[PDB]
């Protein structure tokens, strides 16, 4: 068969990932420009929301050194790749869990619907990548909204999951924070309620 | 906005380290017990951020000046980012972080007794040029002990993060230095079952790129998932 | 006073580097053109100083404490001094000197741009015990550029001086570190024609002797000329 | 044939030898006890002398980073090996050349006569070992005194040198320094008047 | 690197460990002097206690063929190494589980405090080694006391265990037996409440 | 005028022949006895002439016409001039000279009894094209005796001169022909100690470039010192 | 380490280099355009000088077949790489020694000062490459002027030569020829007064 150059092997981000990718968190001075957890500026079109959650290990213990990267469509279901701080909205972001609370937070807007390659619409979702010490290669998941049941019901992606029970591991539970619309998304790396992780 | 015009060669998950590599203790509780769910590639997966307009400081990639002078062996870390087809990846984001010459990290949680270096931070970022070239100027980090087995030591290494053209290509890895006797003994390194794979992580001493009477240089090329056009889809 | 009760096995001058090794430029003008005159061993040659009564400071062998803490890789350098017959050389003087983590020496003459380390001198001395054992605590020195060819770099090394039981056994050498890629390119190292002889100069990583969560260790044994009694003279 | 363990190979002392063996010279602070150029305390028996010299390279240029070690018998032709700063006389000493003037000095006493292995007396001499950058393996020499001609004529060692003309190179030339008896012994590593170097 | 002679590889003790190390248990005649489960004679100083426990496999089933070795300080936090039946107290003992009930017992005294290499005090503890068929290499653990909460909180060893909940696994539960002070210490080899095992 | 924008990879003086190579008699008295002084690259060394505007004659590169037809094996000597990075060296000056078919040189000092060729000069020049290619048309030189040892013969060879981008790259060499049995016997060839280096001077027969029923062809590629951009200088 | 393609190995120019690079010299008809020893036309700005010298082997014998190539800055300290015979001044030239007298000549203008890579000015100098039979790889040197003592004293390159005495080998001696300003530069390949040669 034809074989290409092999892809550089992945390695854990390690415990000090912060110093490299979450300056504030490492408790180090940041630079002028930093990619962080505020994807939407107040005057950004769409329904601003607050995402938050914790990460659990196989023992049900909090992962306080986790690092997450998110990728989403704007409100029009469009991906903004030209990352710029000036931007009212950026499709990409980064967040980490508190060494204490162990919670990550993101400030953005609910993404519009985009279709798959086949042209079939996918329910609004947020692509997430999890990094941390003990994770040799990063985990891929997607966040869905509990208030989008109809759409979710018909997601070409969510339908790929054999067992329905597992699908629910993907739905964020809508709540309110300081009278603001929030959605809680807890990731269980292993065991009971293990979150669906994807390969693509 | 972005468009779904490419497809990315599927990852070879026997090349990369598996999730569960028991010698690396933490992997035990932090690895899934269910199989990953494979899904077709869509716009969600085949696009990613383009950091072309990020505002880089003048010394962003110069660890010697971005934090007097750090103590430690002055080296240039340079190389190219290419895809599996051998195509350069221009304007991509490369972020690195490491410990100092003593193996001490500038982080709260780092309690190793080697002292911090007042002139050393340990973070750099560089966007590859049109030929997929990147370069850093830093000091060779020191190995450091860690709570794994009773006497585990990380080989000297620089942590790396590469964006690539999509979230499907994003990668985090580690660079190791040629000849370091600790490499074969590290359980993290050993999470990679193919010796051949491990070699891809070893930076080669590059005398050609050194600045005589100033600093040495190491070459570290990176390969991301090959990107191709869709066909008969 | 000393007594002429011993003979030392003749030195193998094809093992040791020769005087004229042109690649090492300074050896050109600093090597004799006449052959050495061999002479029988006498009391003059077979005796030497005994440093048993030199008053050593408590930290003479601890470079970490003898000059805060130095920046760099904390290592213990230990080994044994034996003669060619494999007999230990007890109560002998082992003196060492080296550069700091960045390849800079604490010496007037060292103009290298790497900074000095405020907490490091780079001198150590230790008297072998009853089993010919020695140990020093220090930081792994960095490689350094030097004015030889336009782009020569000395591999990281630690200068060593050993007395032995006589002036006949007195030796000055250099310890090199296992796996260092600079070794095979150094003209000073290459003054030694036999690759096998080169190996003797390489300290091996010694995980067994390391202090977990503190410092690594290197092992470097030293073989001095074989000492035998006189016979049928 | 029988092969023993190979001896550890020699390497150049390098230009910074001072740092490890000639502390003052390096321009660094010394320790309580140092091995230096004063073999004899003023109250030591024998004829006190001042020794000095320069070291020339093959081009006739001074070698300013030389390092030397000496070994001599006391005034009674006795080797005093128990080195002690307390002793009035030590058989062993160290010196180095000034980076400026390029001259070395030793403060000792004129050695008494010692016999060779055959019971034959050798002329009074000082055993010298020279180290320096560019010197891969230390050069061995002997310093004899011009005022001991009779003894010199019959030395079994000096007699081993084929050409009488080369014997001359080993003879220190008596002089006076501040009304003190001095002997000047210059070393020519290479070329015209190259000093005899031994192997033993 | 430097390599020493490799240690002799361990092998399971097997089901018949009792014939070799727990004579009575095997249901065999014992020898004159046997190493058993009574570390303290009645007149030994310190507080006399009874230690008891059960061993659990990963299915929650009693491991009835386990063999245990204990090492602890006397009441003064002193390790008594010269083993002798004449002694009032021996720092070393041996126990095993009943084929019936599956419970082991030890008669000793509450150990005194011992400092770690760094000079820091360790809470009162008993070093345990667990052997049995199915165990390739013996399991090392420590028994701490629930009535030493203050000390426990500051144990440099207990503190090395990242998850607070795992620490609980090392704490013996004070009870009474025939009006005697007893502590129960159950070992869970695998699963829910898995006991912490050490490497040193 | 010329600009100090470049650095050139340091020459490997153990790859090139040494100055003193006794079997090549002339070298004894024409080789320095002092070591070469290493100097940092400056504008002086990193620049050189550009012969783009030199007015080349139409048959400058054609030895069959530039002096009737010469007698001898009609050949084409073509190749590419590249640096150590594999980068073409466009618009560079390639100059050659050789003897005739009989090994006779059209030079005063040549007393060999092989006659001159009425139609043969023996000099050529060519400026490399945009891709670093050059070509000459000439006749295969004959070997010839020389006063070295008592029966020394140079293999058939073409003398070549290549300018390159700077005086630091400037080179003078000799092309030898594949299979010439005289190759391994030549003291000039052998001034080069590595046999692998020798291989580099051997032109390969190239039937793909020959003109059927006219002339054969040989291929000779030349590698000049690698040119890099200065960095962190 | 990384290894690039090896540079094509040098070979001696041989005794007949003239046929290739100095047609006149070979006693051969020259081409329309030739690279010779007249860097400057009379109407060129700067101080017009005549350079001359002889080359000596290790025996003190004249090397009558040497070939020289020169590179120098114009009078402004500027490197004129665009070689053209139309130019008033070319920075590059070639010369060779007479088979008779054994002397080469060059017609140029005195070069102006140029700064090294560090911004430090170099004394006016002419870069020279020497070629000839017996010379396997060309020898690099520099010609400085005796009448620039002040500049010479501070040349960073000149200052790299360890021994002051050797620096003098690089200084051309000012003289007059036919009432013209000339400098004589003799190269001694080996032995007494051996010319310093560089590696870069
Ligand atoms: O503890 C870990 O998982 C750990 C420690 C240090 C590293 O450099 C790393 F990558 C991981
Ligand atoms: O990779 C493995 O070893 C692996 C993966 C999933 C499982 O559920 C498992 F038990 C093992
Ligand atoms: O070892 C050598 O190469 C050597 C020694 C002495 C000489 O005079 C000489 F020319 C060469
Ligand atoms: O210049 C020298 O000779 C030199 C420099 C540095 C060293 O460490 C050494 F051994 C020699
Ligand atoms: O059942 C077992 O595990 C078993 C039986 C016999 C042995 O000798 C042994 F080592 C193990
Ligand atoms: O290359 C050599 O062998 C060489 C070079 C310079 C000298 O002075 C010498 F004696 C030998
Ligand atoms: O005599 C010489 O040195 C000589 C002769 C012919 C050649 O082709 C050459 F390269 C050298
Ligand atoms: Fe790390
Ligand atoms: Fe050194
Ligand atoms: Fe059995
Ligand atoms: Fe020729």
């Amino acid at each position: 068969p034809i074989e290409l150059l092999p892809e550089t092997p992945s390695q854990t981000a390690g415990p000090y990932v912060h110093i490299g990718l979450a300056l504030e968190a490492a408790g180090n001075p940041t630079r002028d420009q930093e990619i962080w957890n505020r994807l939407a500026k107040p005057d950004a079109p769409g329904e601003h929301i607050l995402l938050l959650g914790q990460v659990y290990d196989g023992n049900g213990h909090l992962v306080r050194d986790s690092f997450l990267e998110v990728w989403q469509a704007d409100a029009n279901g469009e991906y903004q790749d030209a990352y710029n701080l000036e931007n009212a909205f950026n499709s990409f972001g980064r967040t980490a869990t508190t060494f204490d609370a162990g919670e990550w937070t993101l400030h953005t807007v609910k993404p519009g619907v985009v279709n798959n390659a086949a042209g079939v619409p996918m329910a609004p979702h947020i692509n997430i990548s999890l990094f941390a010490r003990g994770i040799n290669i990063h985990l891929h998941t997607r966040l869905y909204f509990d208030d989008e049941a109809q759409a979710n019901a018909k997601c070409p992606v969510l339908n790929l999951i054999e067992q329905p029970q597992r699908r629910e591991t993907l739905i964020a539970k809508r709540c309110e924070v300081d009278g603001k619309t929030a959605y809680r998304f807890d990731i269980r790396i292993q065991g009971e309620g293990e979150t669906v992780f994807f390969d693509f | 906005p972005a468009q779904d015009n490419s497809r990315f060669v599927i990852r070879d998950r026997n090349w990369h380290p598996k999730a569960l590599t028991p010698d690396y203790k933490t992997s035990i509780a932090r690895s899934p017990r269910q199989a990953l769910v494979s899904i077709p590639q869509s716009i969600s997966e085949t696009t990613g951020p383009n950091f072309s307009h990020l505002g880089f400081g003048a010394h962003d990639h110069d660890l010697l000046l971005n934090f007097g002078l750090p103590i430690g062996e002055r080296i240039i870390v340079a190389g190219r980012v290419v895809d599996q087809y051998g195509k350069p990846v221009p304007n991509t984001l490369v972020e690195m972080w490491q410990a100092n010459a003593g193996g001490r990290y500038r982080h709260k949680n780092d309690r190793y007794l080697a002292p911090l270096d007042p002139n050393f931070g340990g973070v750099g970022r560089c966007l590859t040029d049109s030929d997929g070239y990147y370069s850093f100027r830093t000091i060779k980090p020191g190995p450091y002990p860690w709570r794994n087995g009773p006497n585990d030591w990380r080989p000297a290494h620089i942590h790396f993060g590469i964006s690539g053209p999509s979230i499907a290509t994003k990668l985090i890895t580690q660079l190791y230095f040629e000849g370091d006797p600790l490499i074969p003994m590290c359980p993290i390194v050993k999470s990679i079952a193919n010796p051949e794979a491990v070699q891809q992580l070893i930076a080669k001493l590059d005398m050609n790129n050194a600045n005589p009477m100033d600093c040495l240089a190491y070459r570290f090329d990176i390969v991301l998932r090959g990107q191709r056009k869709t066909h008969f889809e």
